[PDB]
């Protein structure tokens, strides 16, 4: 079962998540309208391509970790 | 004679020649395709589907062949260069000579994580970050910023003592040596080092930082040390496993090499020192 969708402004960035060269994926995250690749691990944790080696519990946590990583910079699409 | 040496032991001439060869692969356009290939496998390898480069038993032979391709590209520029390795259990502080301005440069400044010194600092004009997801184009690091400490020798020894190479379900949930070295379970060796360097090393485009190669050259040495500790244990699985590269199956993207062809590193290089098997 897919996580719930979310939509908030975090650190001045719009982050959105929704159930849906890279894995044909089951959940989508966007940072200011640019899609961020995210992945779920077998234990139910999540990562994103900008914080790949550091699992976090949820897709919203991965989106927030990506906004923290970006330090205001635009994401480039994958 | 290809000998991979501990970074801490390189002479000034060897550091100079390694740096120059890496910068030339970058200038000529060849380097960035290594970054791209790695990010494509990072984004494609999944616990419940096809998995080859990561989170799977072929994590170790895949990176061994990826590093061989990179070392062969460096030797096409300067035949004397070999990949050094970073023993992050020994050389564990920001003051390690690895991070000096004559080798890889140091940590990034506090505001934006920008690396300010060494040959790969953006201000040199010689190290553009092209293949990227974070849109910034300068090398970034935050050594020790997102996790306090690198692994210790005792933690490494606890992983080297595990006798099974890997175990079903052959992914990030596995027990066994491979997943404890990779770090998705347990005290966490390889993943934690990526997190400790920070910057691009924490992302799927981690080969943007030249330290990637030295980290993986030491992960590769720990596989060799595991084999010397467990000469009776070998790669698994050994046939017919969906979505996982079995011992004698070929591996993407090369398709012309199998884990079986990569188990014995001495066909390709030796280390400065590698304990022999003992008790
Ligand atoms: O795993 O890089
Ligand atoms: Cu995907
Ligand atoms: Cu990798
Ligand atoms: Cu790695
Ligand atoms: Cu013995």
């Amino acid at each position: 079962a897919a996580p719930e969708s979310f939509d908030e402004v975090y650190k001045g960035r719009r982050i959105q998540g929704r159930p849906a060269h890279e894995h044909g994926g089951g959940y989508e995250v966007f940072v200011d309208g640019v899609q961020l690749h995210v992945m779920r691990n077998a234990d139910g944790s999540w990562i994103s391509v900008v914080s790949h080696y550091d699992p976090v519990p949820t897709p919203r946590a991965a989106a927030r970790a990506a906004v923290d990583e970006l330090q205001g910079a635009p994401l480039l699409p994958f | 004679m290809t000998v991979r040496k501990n970074q801490a032991t390189l002479t000034a001439d060897e550091k100079r020649r390694f740096v120059a060869a890496v910068l030339e692969l970058k200038r000529s356009g060849r380097y960035d395709e290594f970054v791209r290939t790695h990010n494509e496998f990072i984004m494609s390898d999944t616990d419940s589907g096809e998995r080859t480069g990561h989170r799977s038993p072929s994590f170790l032979p895949w990176h061994r062949r990826f590093l061989l391709d990179f070392e062969q590209a460096l030797q096409s520029v300067d035949s004397s260069v070999t990949l050094p390795y970073w023993d992050w259990s020994a050389d564990r502080t920001v003051r390690a000579s690895l991070w000096a301005p004559d080798f890889l440069g140091g940590t990034g400044r506090s505001t934006d994580g920008r690396v300010m010194d060494g040959p790969f600092a953006a201000s040199t004009g010689n190290w553009p970050i092209n293949v990227r997801v974070d849109s910034r184009t300068y090398l970034r690091r935050s050594l020790g910023g997102s996790v306090a400490e690198l692994p210790t020798r005792a933690e490494v020894e606890s992983v080297l003592a595990i006798s099974a190479y890997d175990l079903p379900p052959y992914n990030s949930a596995s027990e066994g040596f491979r997943n404890h070295l990779e770090g998705w379970r347990g005290v966490n060796l390889h993943n934690r080092v990526h997190v400790w360097v920070g910057g691009q090393m924490a992302t799927g485009v981690s080969p943007n930082d030249p330290v990637f190669w030295l980290h993986h050259a030491y992960v590769d040495k720990l596989w060799a040390e595991w084999q010397r500790r467990h000469p009776d244990s070998a790669y698994v699985p050994t046939g017919g496993t969906p979505d996982v590269v079995d011992l004698n199956e070929t591996m993407k993207p090369w398709n012309t090499v199998r884990p079986a062809d990569l188990l014995d590193h001495t066909a390709y290089y030796t280390f400065d020192a590698l304990e022999h098997h003992h008790h």
